């Protein structure tokens, strides 16, 4: 194989973005369940 | 990352390499 | 952070790859000791022979 380190670091960028954008995901989850109790408890 | 060599060279040390093949001080 | 640490194990790798190198060059130097004190003797018996 050439040039082998530079395929290894971009594979490990290649999964660091897709887990980037899953924790953003659980961030923004967590913030819909919080404005969904708040909206609850109000209704 | 790649490429990221020191370079040893190795030459090749014995009696045709340095001149002394058939080194004779008689007859 | 994920970065630091493959950047860390590499650095480390490749330290103690170097160290092999510096074995092969004393190994290298000995082996090219043996032949100088060789070479010496010869000069010194072409010296006494001529």
């Amino acid at each position: 194989t050439t040039d082998p380190l530079k395929a290894l670091d971009d594979a490990i960028a290649s999964v660091d973005k897709f887990r980037s954008s899953l924790g953003a995901v659980q961030n923004r989850l967590d913030s819909a369940v919080t404005n969904l109790n708040n909206t609850t408890t109000n209704l | 990352n790649d490429n990221q060599t020191i370079t040893i060279d190795l030459k090749q040390i014995d009696a045709k390499t340095l001149g002394l093949d058939g080194f004779s001080v008689k007859n | 952070a994920n970065r630091f640490t493959s950047n860390i194990k590499g650095l480390t790798q490749a330290a103690r790859n170097a160290n092999d190198g510096i074995s092969v060059a004393q190994t290298t130097e000995g082996a090219l000791s043996e032949i100088n004190n060789n070479l010496q003797r010869v000069r010194e018996l072409t010296v006494q022979a001529t």
